[PDB]
């Protein structure tokens, strides 16, 4: 079972439990 | 010889193989056409091949004319038919193999497939 | 058609191509009897011959070609390189910080002027 | 007509043109991101950076063994990654001629390519006995996921936009939709 | 589908038979790489003579060309290992040796010949004889020629070595051979590396020549330039005593 | 030993054409790995033509596939002309193929008219779909000729 | 055998010291290696079936030449004479093994052919050897006082050595770059026979 | 000297007439002459160097690589030599295997140290093809 | 086959044979640790 | 069974083990290049911020002749001008113990 | 005229080289009956329109010029028949040397530059090409086994002797054939 080889490897390893770009914005809004 | 004397000269070495090979194969080894690379490359390249074709078809008839006159085809360049007409020199495989070993090339085949 | 030819083309089908190319199967063939006189000169050469001499030959020839195949774990395939080499080269390469850039230069700097197809015309 | 920044060739008329100096088959494209640039992989193992200003090539990258099957630039356009044969992936920046990031731990060659929509993280999938999906970080260049599951040639790859996402198509016919968080 | 049974029925029954045989084979346990992967994880002792082959040092580590004694000191191992108890003939180092030699020389003379020029002539004692030499540009073959011409009347003579002066001027400019001429000339051809992988994939996967020096050398992207290129013109804790135990650690290696 | 697809007598043709005398075991081994490589080359070759979405084997793909494993170049493999086999009888139950092959003048091959240029590479443009109905037009296919689920 | 054809070939050829006899086996190996190993039917006529009738060596030469005394002209004219198969037609079929590896008994022309061929690589071995010797010497270049009863006067010439003789053996190997051509840009391993130098 | 107990041990302890060891009294020495011997090499092969210069005629990272070079052909030679000559029966490694080697897989000669036919099968195929194809 | 530099793999049996005679076989541990430090 | 863990089972362990490593990631997509540059600086690891790496770089004589000309023909000394082992002894414990070991039954 | 030979001094001499070859085969075959062959003409194509402006890329008419060529090539080298196998396989070969020349020319066009030196070091340039255009084309034909004088010899001179010496064998030719018929 791949949960228990997990479990056992990690327990072995110790796994504790500015304002420009607004003008243009606006002109090409308008 | 010189290099720029030699390409000035070009004009009168112009090979037998068209433009339109010339230009499909230098695409395909990644080199634009003439209107972009001097059509004076281009000649030269095809003369090149010219000249390595031609070397390669005088081996191969060197080699054909000593076997004209034990006696039975050397294994493994299996090809023709029943043997041509006349008395005629006749460009078959073997000749061409033994030509083309020379310059690292190899052709073996099958003869009969079974 | 001859034999094989038939067996190679139905071995091709049953794994998803659905068209061919006449002579295909015909320079698989023609591979197979090249590969076959090569390596039987081989052992000749080497030593009647023992299946040792076949084993003997078939080994020195994968010294320099053939390096390739479906390899999966630990089986030399893609170059034949080792993963602990290539684990190490890659630690080696993966240590240095990531260039810094600014962002009015974002896609319009290029690498040293030693390394750029300058002046080719 | 298309339009060249070259004055000799002012207001010629032509749509279509052509980038030749690969010499090999061309198995990948990417349009930079109107775009500017251009990436190309062949099977001389190449990387080129083209111009779409004078439509010439500019740079060539050679840090491949073997042939290159994909390549893909970043979400906005100045990294670029590629795979290839030799069963490993690199990251490239346009100002660099070496890969910056050599990412290793696949068993076969590569065969997709994608990216993350924040371009910090790769995804990459292989063939043969190895078919799995992984996820390598950019900037340490580890893998962090991976998803198993596939049987056929995995052939395409996309990430979702909102980034939570992944979506991954085989020679089957079947789609898979994984959680990239809990790797489910 | 239909012609799929008529392709099938036209092969003879026996080659069906070997076909449908191979459902018996044993799959693929793939149990062989188990050695793999365990060697990448009265009576003569034969394995006390094997283990001297690693005592003595490589060539890279210590910067000595290979010689008849380093050869003859690794024979042995080789031989016990294979099983051959006898030995090994008296002349064989020599003989390795010789071909050592000889493979390097044809290496490095395939490198040099595809990014070299103008080289010394043929005049006498010098070139490269009856071998495959570089080739030679307009001017130098003139002057070469000139210089040849005249020496025959005695008006000017060879140097030390016997080069003219045109040959030694020539052979002043060249520097020595890197990494870029390397890489140019593995892509003409294999170099007799053919069996080598690791040093060509070495070669190729290394930083590119004169790179880590020129570390901050840029150019930019600029169509108005002819080539659209702009080249510009606890105890002890670690995070307080790090230092002094780095130092005193890099001390200790030396 | 296994079960092998490739047949051992052809090993043994190979043997006898160089003038050798196999047994059972070496003639096993050569067939096994002559197998093994044919499998290899299928291998690259796929992946080659994978490589390029498509479904369709050439003999570029195989070029390339055996480029990559340092073989030696087959040459003369893409002729135009058609392929044909002939059939020799060693005997009863022992049929031999050969291929076709006549002799011609170098007049009548250089003599020959081009075949056809097909013409330039283009594109167009038409609507697959709007709003997810398939307009009846030329282009679509028809409806004469697995598009919706019924569970 | 033949140890003393090689050594008047060697004289003839600018040799003129005492070469030891590891340099005569080595050169005696290298020839029967190359003899073992070892107008026109394809000229322009034969394109017809029916046939119709018709109607710096110099210099060094000279230079030695003309720097001989008559003694020097004298042995140098006797040992020119130097051959492999002149009036040695059994011991040189035993040295050359032509029963193992031919029908036995051929014409006495190829006999004259292969002593000719035999002389031509003896001289080009001899005259690439001493020009390799001479540039190690040149290159190397860059306490008795009294003396004795036995002392040669001057010295200063020694002969050629067996690795001189390896070096141009491999130096005359080579090949033209045309028998490579068709492996440009791959890296397959280049194989080939022995070259008839 | 023969044993294996080894020579030179100063403790408690032969032929009649042992052999002389080697020894030279004065000279260059081998730590010299076999790192000039790569530069001598180049010098060979780089067609010559004029006066006033030699010896840095590859740059630091070539001469590692050639270095390499020379270690894996000896031991890849070897090695395979051992076997080829372990596999006719033989007990000892002769100059034949190596020279063998060296011919077949990496095109060199080295001088100075010392065919095939159809069977009958072959030719009765070859008939029975040809006559068929007429 | 699979192909990796040598200098690894004489640096790897070199560290492993210098191993095998420090640690006497296996048989000795001289990776124990006793008390706290 | 036999062997701890099969190779076909390798994927998905290395899966489990990564999953349980790193439970969290960074998936949230950015707008524009400037955003980009900030996250990629703001994530920098201590472990991957190194520099490249620096090229490669290559009276008494009477009394050290005097001393290598007295040392001459000597069969050991004459060379070195040392890491011992205690392999014999080893050797010998092992071969004592053994032998006592089996003395022991008889 | 895309798809033929172009027309200079060495495409002429051959034409008429192999209608020598063939007028003396005719003159021959009249002495032994004491057959009849027509001139080689190279076809064309249809006109032809392209986009824009680049090459014409179709495989098999390429391929085909390319085997007429070597057809050519190989009847001028004194052959009369052939097999197709042959000629299939020199063909290959002939297209893989271009492709090999071509990209040979472009390795070298494109190597990394080098660090300048002398005059260059002291206008302030660092780098500078490592193979100017006459090393490059040099190289490119020193790599495939070329020469400049192997080259003009064989456009210039090799021709030019087999024709007279055709013409010298025909004219025998005719002079035996007529004292025979005397």
């Amino acid at each position: 079972n791949l949960n228990q080889i997990v479990t056992d490897y990690l327990k072995k390893k110790g796994f504790t439990r500015k304002y420009l770009k607004a003008f243009l914005l606006l002109k090409n809004w308008i | 010889a010189s290099l720029r004397e030699f390409l000035n000269k070009m004009d009168d070495y112009a090979p037998i193989i068209p433009d339109a090979v010339t230009n499909y194969y230098m695409t395909r080894a990644g080199l634009p056409p003439p209107p972009q690379t001097d059509i004076r490359l281009a000649r030269l390249l095809a003369l090149a091949t010219q000249k390595f074709i031609a070397d390669i078809a005088a081996d191969a008839y060197q080699y054909s004319r000593i076997r004209a006159s034990l006696g039975i085809q050397r294994p493994g360049y299996g090809g023709g038919g029943q043997g041509g007409s006349q008395n005629r020199t006749v460009l078959t495989m073997e000749d061409l193999g033994m030509a083309v070993s020379e310059f690292g090339v190899n052709v073996k085949r099958s003869e009969f497939y079974r | 058609r001859p034999r094989d030819a038939r067996t190679l083309e139905l071995l091709l089908t049953a794994q998803g191509v659905t068209s061919f190319e006449p002579r295909v199967s015909q320079l698989l063939l023609d591979f197979a009897y090249r590969h076959t006189a090569a390596v039987l000169s081989d052992a000749l050469h080497l030593s009647s011959i023992t299946a040792n001499a076949v084993a003997l030959a078939i080994s020195s020839r994968l010294g320099y070609q053939f390096r390739g195949g479906g390899g999966g774990y630990y089986g030399g395939g893609g170059g034949g390189a080792s993963k602990d080499w290539m684990l190490e080269l890659a630690r080696e390469r993966n240590k240095v910080a990531l260039p810094r850039v600014l962002p009015s230069e974002w896609g319009v700097r290029l690498p040293g002027e030693r390394f750029v197809l300058s002046g080719v015309s | 007509p298309l339009k060249s920044a070259l004055e000799n060739e002012k207001n010629l008329k032509v749509n279509n043109r052509k980038l030749i100096g690969h010499s090999g088959p061309v198995y990948g494209v990417s349009f930079s991101d109107s775009s500017k640039l251009l990436l190309s992989c062949s099977a001389d193992g190449q990387i080129r950076l083209w111009s779409l200003e004078i439509w010439a090539c500019l740079c060539i990258y050679k840090a491949h063994d073997g042939p290159v099957f994909r390549v893909l630039w970043g979400p906005h356009g100045h990294y670029f990654a590629s795979a290839g044969w030799d069963k490993t992936v690199r990251v490239f920046t346009q100002d660099h001629a070496s890969a910056v990031r050599i990412m290793v731990g696949h068993d076969t060659s590569i065969s997709a390519l994608a990216w993350h929509p924040n371009g910090t993280y790769v995804f990459s999938a292989s063939d043969e006995m190895d078919k799995s999906i992984r996820m390598w970080s950019v900037i340490t260049g580890n893998c962090v996921r991976i998803f198993t599951g596939h049987t056929h040639y995995i052939t395409a790859l996309e990430c979702a936009h909102n980034g939570k996402i992944l979506a991954s198509a085989d020679t089957g016919g079947n789609i898979f939709i994984w959680d990239i968080e809990k790797g489910t | 589908e239909r012609r799929l049974k008529g392709e099938v029925m036209q092969l003879p029954a026996r080659d069906r038979r070997r076909i449908k045989e191979l459902a018996h084979n044993d799959f693929d346990p793939y149990d062989a790489l188990a050695n793999v992967l365990m060697e990448h994880a009265l009576k003569m002792n034969f394995d006390l003579e094997i283990r001297k082959r690693y005592a003595q040092p490589l060539a890279v580590e210590s910067g000595e060309f290979p010689d008849t004694s380093n050869i003859e000191s690794r024979m042995l191992p080789f031989c016990y290992e294979a099983g051959l108890s006898s030995g090994h003939a008296p002349d064989a180092a020599q003989f390795m040796s010789i071909a050592t030699e000889t493979f390097i020389k044809e290496v490095m003379s395939a490198i040099f010949s595809r990014t070299r020029s103008n080289g010394p002539g043929d005049s006498g004692s010098a070139g490269f004889g009856l071998g495959s030499g570089w080739i030679q540009t307009h001017r130098y073959r003139k002057q070469l020629a000139k210089e040849e011409e005249a020496f025959q009347r005695g008006e000017i003579s060879r140097d030390k070595m016997g080069l003219l002066p045109v040959e030694a001027k020539a052979a002043s400019e060249r520097g020595p051979l890197g990494m870029a001429d390397v890489r140019l000339a593995l892509e003409m051809g294999d170099c007799g590396l053919a069996g080598f992988p690791v040093i060509v994939k070495s070669v190729i996967y290394g930083w590119r020549e004169g790179e880590l020096e020129n570390w901050e050398d840029y150019t930019y992207v600029d169509p108005s330039r002819p080539d659209g290129i702009a080249i510009p013109s606890w105890e002890g804790a670690e995070p307080e005593t790090s230092d002094l135990l780095n130092a005193v650690l890099d001390s200790c290696l030396a | 030993g296994p079960k092998l697809l490739w047949n051992p007598e052809n090993v043994r043709d190979v043997a006898d054409a160089l003038g050798i005398t196999l047994s059972e075991e070496p003639l096993r081994l050569l067939a096994q790995d002559v197998e093994y490589r044919i499998g290899q080359v299928i291998v690259e070759s796929l992946r080659f033509m994978r490589a390029a979405n498509r479904t369709t084997l050439t003999v570029q793909d195989v070029s390339l596939a055996l480029r990559v494993l340092d073989v030696e170049p087959l040459y003369g493999y893409e002729s135009t002309r058609p392929l044909r086999y002939g059939e020799a009888s060693l005997g009863p139950g022992q049929p031999l193929f050969y291929i076709d092959d006549e002799e011609v003048d170098f007049e009548k091959v250089i003599n020959a008219p081009l075949p056809k240029v097909p013409r330039d590479m283009t594109f167009t443009a038409h609507w697959l779909a709007v709003e997810g109905v398939q307009p009846s037009i030329p282009q679509n296919p028809t409806t004469a000729e697995d598009l919706l689920p019924k569970g | 055998a033949n140890w003393f054809e090689l050594c008047q070939m060697m004289y003839v050829s600018g040799e003129t010291g005492e070469p030891s006899l590891e340099t005569t086996g080595i050169i005696e190996d290298i020839v029967r290696q190359q003899v073992i190993e070892i107008g026109l039917p394809w000229e322009p006529a034969s394109f017809y079936s029916v046939e119709v009738p018709e109607r710096q060596r110099l210099r060094k030469a000279d230079e030695r030449t003309k720097a001989m005394t008559k003694e020097e002209y004298v042995t140098w004219s006797e040992f020119r004479q130097a051959s492999f198969t002149y009036r040695k037609g059994k011991r040189f079929r035993e040295w050359a093994g032509f029963g193992l590896v031919t029908d036995s008994k051929p014409s006495d022309d190829i006999i004259d052919i292969l002593g000719f061929l035999t002389f031509e690589m003896v001289q080009t071995l001899t005259e690439e050897a001493l020009k390799i010797k001479e540039q190690e010497d040149l290159h190397r270049e860059r306490l008795t006082g009294g003396g004795g009863l036995f002392d040669p006067p001057n010295e200063g010439r020694t002969p050629v050595e067996p690795r001189h003789i390896q070096e141009a053996f491999r130096r005359l190997q080579q090949r033209p770059k045309k028998a490579r051509a068709m492996l440009n840009g791959t890296k397959l391993q280049q194989r080939t026979q022995l070259k008839l130098f | 000297n023969i044993g294996g107990a080894g020579s030179g041990r100063p403790t408690y302890t032969q032929p009649a007439l042992p052999k002389t060891p080697a020894f030279q009294l004065e000279g260059e020495g081998e730590r010299v002459l076999n790192k000039k011997k790569l530069d001598e090499l180049v010098r060979q092969v780089c067609g010559g160097t004029a006066e006033g210069q030699d010896g840095n005629m590859l740059t630091p990272e070539v001469e590692e690589s050639v270095l390499n070079m020379a270690d894996a052909f000896v031991d890849n030679v070897l090695h395979q030599a051992c076997r080829n000559a372990k596999e006719r029966g033989s007990k000892v490694l002769e100059i034949r295997d190596i020279q063998l080697v060296l011919e077949r897989v990496y095109n060199i000669r080295i001088p100075g140290y010392a065919k095939v036919q159809p069977n009958s099968n072959w030719i009765k195929k070859m008939s029975a093809v040809q006559a068929a194809k007429v | 086959p699979v192909f990796a530099p040598l200098k690894r793999q004489y640096q790897l049996a070199r560290l492993h044979e210098q191993l095998q005679a420090a640690t006497n076989g296996g048989r000795t541990n001289i990776f124990k640790v006793v008390g706290f430090g | 069974d036999h062997m701890e863990l099969d190779p076909k089972n390798i994927y998905e362990v290395e899966a489990k083990i990564l999953l349980a490593t790193y439970p969290k990631l960074d998936l949230e997509p950015t707008k524009n290049a400037e955003e980009t540059i900030a996250k990629l600086e703001k994530l920098a690891h201590p472990e991957h911020s190194h520099k490249p790496p620096e090229p490669k770089v290559r009276d008494e004589a009477l009394a050290a002749e005097q001393e290598r000309y007295m040392l001459t023909l000597d069969e050991r000394l004459s060379s070195k001008l040392w890491e011992p082992r205690f392999e014999r002894f080893k050797l010998i414990e092992n071969i004592k113990q053994e032998h006592a070991e089996k003395k022991e039954q008889e | 005229g895309h798809f033929t030979a172009p027309s200079s001094r060495l495409t002429r001499r051959i034409d008429a080289n192999i209608r020598q070859m063939q007028e003396t085969r005719k003159l021959c075959s009249k002495i032994g009956v004491i057959i009849q062959t027509h001139p080689f003409v190279e076809a064309d194509i249809e006109p032809h329109y392209i986009s824009g402006e680049g090459p014409v890329m179709a495989g098999e008419v390429c391929r085909s010029a390319l085997q007429r060529s070597v057809a050519k090539i190989f009847y001028h080298a004194g052959f009369e028949e052939l097999q197709p196998s042959a000629l299939d396989c020199i063909t290959d070969i002939a297209s893989d040397y271009f492709q090999k020349l071509v990209r040979t020319f472009n390795v070298y066009r494109e190597a990394e530059k080098k660090p300048a030196t002398g005059a260059a070091a002291e206008r302030g340039a660092r780098f500078v090409p490592r193979f100017t255009p006459e090393e490059v084309i040099l190289h490119t034909l020193d790599e495939n086994g070329h020469d400049i004088d192997s080259l003009e010899a064989y456009a210039r001179d090799e021709v030019e002797r087999l024709g007279n010496k055709l013409a010298q064998i025909h004219e025998r030719m005719k002079g035996h054939l007529a004292d025979l018929l005397r």
